[PDB]
RNA sequence: UCUCUUACUUUUAACCAGUGAAAUUGACCUGCCCGUGAAGAGGCGGGCAUAACACAGCAAGACGAGAAGACCCUAUGGAGCU
RNA sequence: ACUGAACUCCUCACACCCAAUUGGACCAAUCUAUCACCCUAUAGAAGAACUAAUGUUAGUAUAAGUAACAUGAAAACAUUCU
RNA sequence: CCGAGCCUGGUGAUAGCUGGUUGUCCAAGAUAGAAUCUUAGUUCAACUUUAAAUUUGCCCACAGAACCCUCUAAAUCCCCUU
RNA sequence: GAAAUUGAAACCUGGCGCAAUAGAUAUAGUACCGCAAGGGAAAGAUGAAAAAACCAAGCAUAAUAUAGCAAGGACUAACCCCUAUACCUUCUGCAUAAUGAAUUAACUAGAAAUAACUUUGCAAGGAGAGCCAAAGCUAAGACCCCCGAAACCAGACGA
C-alpha cells in the first residue's frame, strides 16, 4: 500500500460536526450523517428567501391589527401613507404599532384624513379646490 | 481492555483543613468475566442503584436470578474492604452511588440448524461495576407538585418577549 | 381537473391588452421613410465591425518577462 | 446552521462610542520564522509595515518573538479577555496588513450568528402598547352585562 | 500502521485540546504568561484611553498593600533579604483614598445638576450603585486594570480591584487635573446608568411610604388608590391597572398581576414621574 | 479508528553522506570527457533496462527476449501470460480507436 | 433599510462603510422625529435645519460563515460555498431639534 | 367428513430460572378519510385524530420476507437431440 | 385598493444554480531532491482521496433476551419406588 | 448441484448485457439523418467543446421562385437597409 | 511478418519497494475441507531488566410524552409555530416506479499510440550512427477503468 489516507479521521469530523445535534444514527453515522448534513445546508440555503417573505407577512398581520384599533384596514393605511408622500416601510410600521402607539394613531388619522379628501374629491368631480394634504411636494 | 475502575481505588486526595465538611468515601469494586449476560445483568444493576447496603444485599437474597448472587458477593467484598483499607467507620453506612454492567470478552460458537445451514452462537461474559458512597442514601426526588408546575407556567409566560421586533 | 377564468385573470388580460394597443399607435409614426432611412448608419455600423475585427486579429501569446523568472529566486528569501 | 450554532445579541464591550471610543484590541503577538518560506510574507511585514501600525495603535501592544516555526502566527487579545489566533501562513505582506487591520477594528466580541442587526435599552417614548392602550374608558369602570 | 507525519501530529494537537477541555487549567495571571511587558502595558494603558498619565503615579497606582506584604514575606523566606535590601515600593492607600473622594463629588455633582427633583438619599444611593463593587469591578475588568494591577492572589477579589481602579481616577486626577478625570468619570462609570431603573439601581422597601412623604413635603393632598382597569379577576392570570389620584387627578398608573402588586407598581411609577427619572426622560448628553 | 495515538519516531536524514553529495557526478561524462562514454553507462540496474524506456507490454516484450531463456520456469509461465493479457488490452480495448 | 433608532442605539449594517473606527458622521435622510407629546414627518424626508442625528462607526467586522449549498438528486450535483459579509456597527450618539416649522 | 360442533388428556403454549439462534434491516419522531400521483400514499394536498410506555392475540396493509419458479421478448450468448 | 417570485429597483458584492461530454483554476496525504525544524516551502514522483458494486475481510447492532434446548420420584444419598 | 462428473491448467476466457467507477471550485454545453445478421450496438453526418485564422453572420425590403389537377391556408426560400 | 546489412563495454552487496486486510499462501502447504486429484486459512505487539489519559460502530452513565425524510428558519425557551415528497443507479423522457445499501473500520476500480497543442534547445538544418526535413527537427508535459456467466479444450483424479 504505497499510498493511502492517513487524515480520514479529520475529513469524517469535517461532516460529522454539523450533525452532532441531530437525533438517532445520523448524529455518529457518517453514511447516514452525510446525506442529513447536505439536506441541512440546503435547507439553510434556501430558508433565507423564507425569513425575508415571513418577516413581511409577519409586520402586515402586526400593522393589520393596530390599524383595526382605529377603525381602519391595512390597505386603507398604506394606501394613503404613500398618497401623503410618507414613505415608511412596514417593518418600521410594525416598531411604530408596538412601541409608538401615539405616533401610530397620528399615523392612522393622517391615512384616514387623507382617505376622506380622495373620497371627496372623486364625489366633486369637475373644477374644485385640492385636499389641504392630498397636495403633493414636487421634486426637479 | 481496559481496567480503569481497579485505578479508582489508587486516587488519594489532599488533607483537608479544620474548616471544610468531611469528605464521604468512595469505594470502586467489579467483578470481571461474569459468565452472563450484560442485559440480563442490568435489571438486576438497575434494582439497588439508590438503595442501601443492607437494603441492596437483602433485594438481592430473596431475587431468583442468577446474577443475583453474583451481585450479593461484590457487594459483600466492597462493604469489607470499604470499613478494611479505605477507613469507613460504619459498615451499614454505606449506599450504592453506581451500579452498573459492561459488555466482557466473549466467544463464537457454531450453532448446528436443521439442514446443512447454521448460526454463529455468542457466549456472553459482563463486567458488574459498583461505587459505594459513604453515609445514609439521599432521599428520592419528590414528585412535581400542582405548585410547582403552576409556578414553572407563569414562569414561562412572564419569560416570554415580543418576539422579531426592536 | 376543469379550470375557470377569474375577474381578476380578465383584469390582466385587458390590463396587456391596452399597453400593446397603445404600442400599436407609436409604431403607427415613422419619422423618417424606408428611402431616406437608407444608408443613414452605414458609416458607423462598417467601423463597429472593424472594432470586431481588430480585436480577433490582435489575438497572440502574452509577452513574457524575465523579472517574473527570477522573482521565483524570493521563495528562499531569510533573514541573516 | 443556525440551529447548529450559538447565537448571541448585538453587544458593545462598555458602551463603546458612548462616552470615548477606546480600541478594543489590547496586544498583538506575531511568531515569525527568521528561515522558512511560510513567514516569508510575515517577514516583510515585520520589516514594513508593523512600524507604521505600532504608530497608528499606541493602544496595542505588538510582541515578535522571531523564532523556528513551521507555521507563523498572529494571536489577537481584546479587553473584554478574549483570545484570537490567526494564521498567517503563506500570506503576502498586503493580505497579513489587511488581516492586522481587521483585528484592529473587531472587538473581542464572537463572531456567531447575531440575533438581530439592532439593539436598544429605551426601545419605546411613548410607552410600550399594552391591551388597554387604544381602549375606551366607561363610567363608574362598568364591565359589560354589569348591573352596578 | 501508516506512514507519514502529518496526520499523527494533527491528531496529538487534537487530544491535547481535548485534554484542556476536559480539565482546565486554574486561572493564571497575564503577567506570568508569556508575551508581557510590563512597562509597555502601562504606557499602552494610558494611550488606550486618550488621556496622559504619570508613569510613575500609574505604577503607584496598580501596586497593592497586601502584594507588598506577600513580597516581603517571600524575600524574608528566599534568605536574600539582608542582601538584597530595597526601597520599599509605596503603597495604594494615598491615591486610592483621593480618587474614591474625587468619584463621589463628581457623581454627586453631575446626578444633582442632571436630576433637581431627587432627594438626598436617593443621589446618594445611585453614587453608592455607581461606585459599588459590580459595576467598578465590570468596567476594571473590560478596561485591564485586573491585568495590570499587582495583588497576592489571582483572581483578584473585588475590593481590591474597586480600590486599584479608585488609584487609576487618583493618579489621572493629580496629572490631568480634575475636569478631564471628570471627563473619565462620565464617559466609564456614569455609562453604567445606561438601560437601567431607577429603583434597579436604588433598592427601596414601602414605595407608598416614599410617596405619601414626598407628597406632603410638596402640600398636596394623600394618593388616593382607584381600579382604573381590570382583566380576568377570578382567574389565576389577573391584570390590574390601579391609579393613583391627588385630588380627583391623576398622577400615576401601575400594572400588576394583584391590586396590591398594582399598587406598589402605581407608587413606583408615581416616585419616577416626580424625580424625573421617566423612561422617556431627556437622554444624558455626553 | 485508524488513527496512531502517539508520534512516530522522528526521521533523521544526513543530507550529506557520501551517496547524497557525490550524486550527479559523471552525468556529463560524454560532454565533458571526448565522448568516450555516453551517460547512459552509468545506469546501473536489470540488463534489458539499461538505458532503455518502455511501457509496460513493451518492457515484457524486452525483458522476455533479453532474460528469459534464464528465467525460473513460474516466472518465464507469468510473463508470456503477462504479454498476452496486455497484447489484448492495449490492441483491443480502450477509448480511443 | 430604515432604521427606527433613539440615543445610545445601536445598528449593525450589513456593508463596509470606508470610515475609521470611532469616526463620528451625522446621518442624513430621517423620514420622522417624534417625542411623547409630538411627531414630525417628512414628504419624504425632513429638512437638514429642522433634525440632526449623529452616529460612530465602533466596530468593522466579518459576519459569522454563511453557508451556500445547491443540490439536486440523480444528477451528481452538489456545490457548497462560504460566504462572509463586511459589517459595521454604529452607535447613535445623537437627535437634535432645532426650532425651525 | 358433514348437519354443528363439544368435552377431556398429551404436546405446544403463557409465566418463573438457566442456556441461547435464523431469515430480515436506507434512515424512521412509522395514524385515519377523501383526493393527487395513466394504477397504486404512514410520509404529497384538504380535512380529521392524537399524553406516553408494555404484555398477549390477529393477519387487512407495509406491491410483507427467502429462494425457486411459470409467461413473453432480446443476445450475430450457450448446450443436448435430430 | 391591497397581497403576491430567486423578475426589477434598492446598500454592498459578484467566476460562485443543467444530463452525457469538454475546457480551466486549485488541492488532501505519501515518497524523493533541496528546504524547513511543534509540521512546513519550491519542485520531481506515484498502489495519490470511496454515502453505494445482493463488493472482500473484521467488529458490533436489529429481529431478540425471541425461536429453540434440558434433569422420572423420595431419601441415609446406603438405597428404594414408578 | 449429470442433456453429459470433478479438479487443475489454458484463464485476468468472452460478455454490443447487469452492477459499480473514490478531493474542491468555476465555465461552455440537448433530440436533422444515413448504413448496418441492424434498431440493447457501432461508423459517418448533425449538434456539442476547445484552440487558431480570417471576414462577415443574424435580423432582413423592393424585385424574384408552374403549370397540370380546378382549385389550397398559415406560411417558406431569396434578401439591401437597419 | 523476415532477412541481407549494421552494431553491442561490461565496477554485486542496491531500492522516490511492502510493513501484519500490505509484502510470499505461509507463524504453514500446517490446522481445516475433500474418497481422491485438489483447495486452503487466521493470527503477534510491555519494559534495559517480569531473578521488577483521550478516539469507530455497539452499548452504559441516562427509556418515553400530541405532529409526521427527522431538518431548517427560528425563538426567552428542547418541543409546540412556519417551510421542506431520503440517497444511488436504470429505463428513448419522468420520479414518487424499480435496483443497491443494518452499521463501523480497513481494502476496492483510466494502463498507451499516431497525429495535434503547450513550453524549451538548435535552426535549412535537427538528432550522442539508423530517422526526418520545401521551418523543420530534438526533448519534455498532457488522452484511453473495475467486478460477474452459462461455456470450450488439454492433462490428471474418482464405481
Ligand atoms: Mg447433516
Ligand atoms: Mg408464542
Ligand atoms: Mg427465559
Ligand atoms: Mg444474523
Ligand atoms: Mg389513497
Ligand atoms: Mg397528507
Ligand atoms: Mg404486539
Ligand atoms: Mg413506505
Ligand atoms: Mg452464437
Ligand atoms: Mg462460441
Ligand atoms: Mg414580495
Ligand atoms: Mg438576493
Ligand atoms: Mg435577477
Ligand atoms: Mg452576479
Ligand atoms: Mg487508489
Ligand atoms: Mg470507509
Ligand atoms: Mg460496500
Ligand atoms: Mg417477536
Ligand atoms: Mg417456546
Ligand atoms: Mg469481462
Ligand atoms: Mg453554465
Ligand atoms: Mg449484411
Ligand atoms: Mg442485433
Ligand atoms: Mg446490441
Ligand atoms: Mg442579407
Ligand atoms: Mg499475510
Ligand atoms: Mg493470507
Ligand atoms: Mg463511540
Ligand atoms: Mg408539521
Ligand atoms: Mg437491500
Ligand atoms: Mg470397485
Ligand atoms: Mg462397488
Amino acid at each position: 500500500l504505497r499510498n493511502r489516507v492517513t487524515d480520514r479521521y479529520f475529513r469524517i469530523q469535517e461532516v460529522l460536526k454539523h450533525a452532532r445535534h441531530f437525533r438517532g444514527r445520523k448524529n455518529r453515522c457518517y453514511r447516514l450523517a452525510v446525506r442529513t448534513v447536505i439536506r441541512a445546508f440546503v435547507k439553510c440555503t434556501k430558508a433565507r428567501y423564507l425569513k425575508k417573505k415571513n418577516m413581511r407577512t409577519l409586520w402586515i398581520n402586526r400593522i393589520t391589527a393596530a390599524s383595526q384599533e382605529h377603525g381602519l384596514k391595512y390597505p386603507a393605511l398604506i394606501g394613503n401613507l404613500v398618497k401623503c408622500q410618507v414613505e415608511l416601510n412596514r417593518k418600521v410600521l410594525a416598531d411604530l404599532a408596538i412601541y409608538e402607539p401615539k405616533t401610530f394613531k397620528s399615523l392612522a388619522a393622517l391615512a384616514s384624513r387623507r382617505r376622506h379628501e380622495g373620497f371627496a374629491a372623486a364625489l366633486g368631480d369637475g373644477k374644485e379646490p385640492e385636499g389641504i394634504f392630498s397636495r403633493v411636494v414636487q421634486y426637479h | 481492555i481496559s481496567r480503569k475502575w481497579e485505578k479508582k481505588n489508587k486516587i488519594v486526595y489532599p488533607p483537608q483543613l479544620p474548616g471544610e465538611p468531611r469528605r464521604p468515601a468512595e469505594i470502586y469494586h467489579c467483578r470481571r468475566q461474569i459468565k452472563y449476560s450484560k442485559d440480563k445483568m442490568w435489571y438486576l444493576a438497575k434494582l439497588i442503584r439508590g438503595m442501601s447496603i443492607d437494603q441492596a444485599l437483602a433485594q438481592l437474597e430473596f431475587n431468583d436470578k442468577k446474577g443475583a448472587k453474583i451481585i450479593k458477593e461484590v457487594l459483600l467484598e466492597a462493604q469489607d474492604m470499604a470499613v478494611r483499607d479505605h477507613n469507613v467507620e460504619f459498615r451499614s453506612n454505606l449506599y450504592i452511588a453506581e451500579s452498573t454492567s459492561g459488555r466482557g470478552q466473549c466467544l463464537k460458537r457454531i450453532r448446528y440448524h436443521g439442514r446443512g445451514r447454521f448460526g454463529i452462537m455468542e457466549k456472553v461474559y459482563c463486567h458488574y461495576f459498583v461505587k459505594l458512597v459513604e453515609g445514609p442514601p439521599p432521599p428520592p426526588e419528590p414528585p412535581k407538585t400542582a405548585v410547582a408546575h403552576a409556578k414553572e407556567y407563569i414562569q414561562q409566560l412572564r419569560s416570554r418577549t415580543i418576539v422579531h421586533t426592536l | 381537473r376543469p379550470r375557470f377564468v377569474s375577474l381578476r385573470a380578465k383584469q390582466n388580460m385587458i390590463r396587456r391588452l391596452e399597453i400593446e394597443a397603445e404600442n400599436h399607435y407609436w409604431l403607427s409614426m415613422p419619422y423618417m421613410t424606408r428611402e431616406q432611412e437608407r444608408g443613414h448608419a452605414a458609416v458607423r455600423r462598417r467601423e463597429a465591425f472593424e472594432a470586431i475585427k481588430a480585436a480577433a486579429t490582435s489575438k497572440f501569446p502574452p509577452h513574457r518577462f524575465i523579472a517574473d523568472q527570477l522573482d521565483h529566486l524570493n521563495v528562499t528569501k531569510k533573514w541573516s | 446552521t443556525a440551529r447548529g450554532t450559538p447565537s448571541r445579541f448585538l453587544a458593545s464591550v462598555l458602551h463603546n462610542g458612548l462616552g470615548r471610543y477606546v480600541q478594543q484590541l489590547q496586544r498583538l503577538s506575531f511568531s515569525v520564522s527568521r528561515d522558512g518560506a511560510s513567514s516569508r510574507g510575515a517577514r516583510e511585514f515585520v520589516e514594513r509595515e508593523v512600524i507604521d501600525f505600532a504608530r497608528r495603535n499606541p493602544g496595542v501592544v505588538i510582541y515578535v518573538n522571531s523564532r523556528p516555526c513551521c507555521v507563523p502566527r498572529v494571536v489577537a487579545e481584546y479587553l473584554n479577555g478574549a483570545v484570537r489566533e490567526e494564521s498567517i501562513h503563506c500570506k503576502s505582506v498586503e493580505e497579513i496588513s489587511t488581516l492586522v487591520q481587521k483585528l484592529a477594528d473587531q472587538s473581542g466580541l464572537d463572531v456567531i450568528r447575531i440575533r438581530k442587526p439592532f439593539h436598544t435599552d429605551n426601545p419605546s417614548i411613548q410607552g410600550q402598547w399594552h391591551p388597554f392602550t387604544n381602549k375606551p374608558t366607561t363610567f363608574r369602570g362598568l364591565r359589560p352585562r354589569e348591573v352596578q | 500502521v501508516k506512514k507519514g507525519f502529518r496526520a499523527a501530529f494533527r491528531f496529538q494537537k487534537e487530544l491535547e485540546r481535548q485534554r484542556l477541555l476536559r480539565c482546565p487549567p486554574p486561572p493564571v495571571r497575564r503577567s506570568e504568561k508569556p508575551n508581557w511587558d510590563y512597562h509597555a502595558e502601562i504606557q499602552a494603558f494610558g494611550h488606550r484611553l486618550q488621556e496622559n498619565f504619570s508613569l510613575d503615579l500609574l505604577k503607584t497606582a496598580f501596586v497593592n498593600s497586601c502584594y507588598i506584604k506577600s513580597e516581603e514575606a517571600k524575600r524574608q523566606q528566599l534568605g536574600i533579604e539582608k542582601e538584597a535590601v530595597l526601597l520599599n515600593l509605596k503603597s495604594n492607600q494615598e491615591l486610592s483614598e483621593q480618587g474614591t473622594s474625587f468619584s463621589q463629588t463628581c457623581l454627586t455633582q453631575f446626578l444633582e445638576d442632571e436630576y433637581p427633583d431627587m432627594p438626598t438619599e436617593g443621589i446618594k444611593n445611585l453614587v453608592d450603585f455607581l461606585t459599588g463593587e459590580e459595576v467598578v469591578c465590570h468596567v476594571a475588568r473590560n478596561l485591564a486594570v485586573e491585568q495590570l494591577t499587582l495583588s497576592e492572589e489571582f483572581p483578584v477579589p473585588p475590593a481590591v480591584l474597586q480600590q486599584t481602579f479608585f488609584a487609576v481616577i487618583g493618579a489621572l486626577l493629580q496629572s490631568s487635573g480634575p475636569e478631564r478625570t471628570a471627563l473619565f468619570i462620565r464617559d466609564f462609570l456614569i455609562t453604567q446608568m445606561t438601560g437601567k431603573e431607577l429603583f434597579e439601581m436604588w433598592k427601596i422597601i414601602n414605595p407608598m411610604g416614599l410617596l405619601v412623604e414626598e407628597l406632603k413635603k410638596r402640600n398636596v393632598s394623600a394618593p388616593e388608590s382607584r381600579l382604573t382597569r381590570q382583566s380576568g379577576g377570578t382567574t389565576a392570570l389577573p391584570l390590574y391597572f390601579v391609579g393613583l389620584y391627588c385630588d380627583k387627578k391623576l398622577i400615576a398608573e401601575g400594572p400588576g398581576e394583584t391590586v396590591l402588586v398594582a399598587e406598589e407598581e402605581a407608587a413606583r411609577v408615581a416616585l419616577r414621574k416626580l424625580y424625573g427619572f421617566t423612561e422617556n426622560r431627556r437622554p444624558w448628553n455626553y | 479508528i485508524g488513527i496512531r495515538l502517539t508520534l512516530p519516531p522522528p526521521k533523521v536524514v544526513d543530507r550529506w553522506n557520501e551517496k547524497r553529495a557525490m550524486f550527479g557526478v559523471y552525468d556529463n561524462i560524454g560532454i565533458l570527457g571526448n565522448f568516450e562514454k555516453h551517460p547512459k553507462e552509468l545506469i546501473r540496474g536489470p540488463i534489458w533496462l539499461r538505458g532503455w524506456k518502455g511501457n509496460e507490454l513493451q518492457r515484457c516484450i524486452r525483458k522476455r527476449k533479453m532474460v528469459g531463456s534464464r528465467m525460473f520456469a513460474d516466472d518465464l509461465h507469468n510473463l508470456n501470460k503477462r504479454i498476452r493479457y496486455l497484447y489484448k488490452h492495449f490492441n483491443r480495448h480502450g477509448k480511443f480507436r | 433599510r430604515q432604521w427606527k433608532v433613539t440615543s445610545e442605539d445601536l445598528i449593525l449594517i450589513g456593508n463596509e462603510l470606508d470610515l475609521a473606527c470611532g469616526e463620528r458622521i451625522r446621518l442624513e435622510k430621517v423620514l420622522l422625529v417624534g417625542a411623547d407629546n409630538f411627531t414630525l414627518l417628512g414628504k419624504p424626508l425632513l429638512g437638514k435645519d429642522l433634525v440632526r442625528v449623529e452616529a460612530t462607526v465602533i466596530e468593522k467586522t466579518e459576519s459569522w460563515p454563511r453557508i451556500i449549498m445547491r443540490f439536486r438528486k440523480r444528477k451528481n450535483f452538489k456545490k457548497k460555498r462560504i460566504v462572509t459579509t463586511p459589517q459595521t456597527v454604529l452607535r447613535i450618539n445623537s437627535i437634535e431639534i432645532a426650532p425651525c416649522l
